[PDB]
């Protein structure tokens, strides 16, 4: 049962990661339209598509894809929140310019 | 009286083999649970960031 669940969740995770990459690309394009060339690879998250192909005797853990000090909540989410704060500051600056 | 001891030995051997199988199954189940929770938390973080 858990193997079927893990296969389904892995497929859902791959779809979600592809959606996240598409949204990151769209955001990068939108920032670049105003001259802010955001590094696409900085915000993208890389996950191996063959991770589940390992035999279940071998362990798969969050620390393998996101060791301490590098998780999404740890670095990526904080980095994108900082980007949002910077864009808000740019909004304030352009509002003062307007 | 002898079939009794033979059956006891057979039960012990089958128990040992099934215990090895159970240990392997426990390792597989723990790995599956870790993988599932890892994927779930990554999905939740990805949706929050989205």
């Amino acid at each position: 049962s858990r193997k079927l669940e893990a296969e389904g969740i892995f497929k859902s995770l791959l779809d979600t990661l592809r959606q996240y990459d598409s949204s990151i690309q769209n955001l990068t394009r939108s920032r670049s339209q105003l001259g802010h060339n955001v590094n696409d690879s900085s915000l993208k998250i890389n996950i191996s598509e063959n991770l589940l192909d390992r035999d279940f005797h071998e362990g798969i853990s969050y620390e393998q894809l996101f060791p301490k000090g590098s998780g999404i909540n740890e670095s990526i989410k904080k980095s994108i929140l900082k980007l949002n704060d910077e864009i808000q500051e740019r909004i304030k600056t352009i509002e003062k310019d307007n | 009286m002898e079939e009794l001891s033979e059956g006891i030995k057979e039960l012990n051997d089958l128990l040992i083999q099934r215990k090895k199988t159970l240990d392997d199954l426990t390792a597989q189940q723990k790995n599956l649970q870790d993988t599932v929770t890892t994927f779930e938390t990554i999905i939740s973080e990805l949706y929050d960031v989205l």
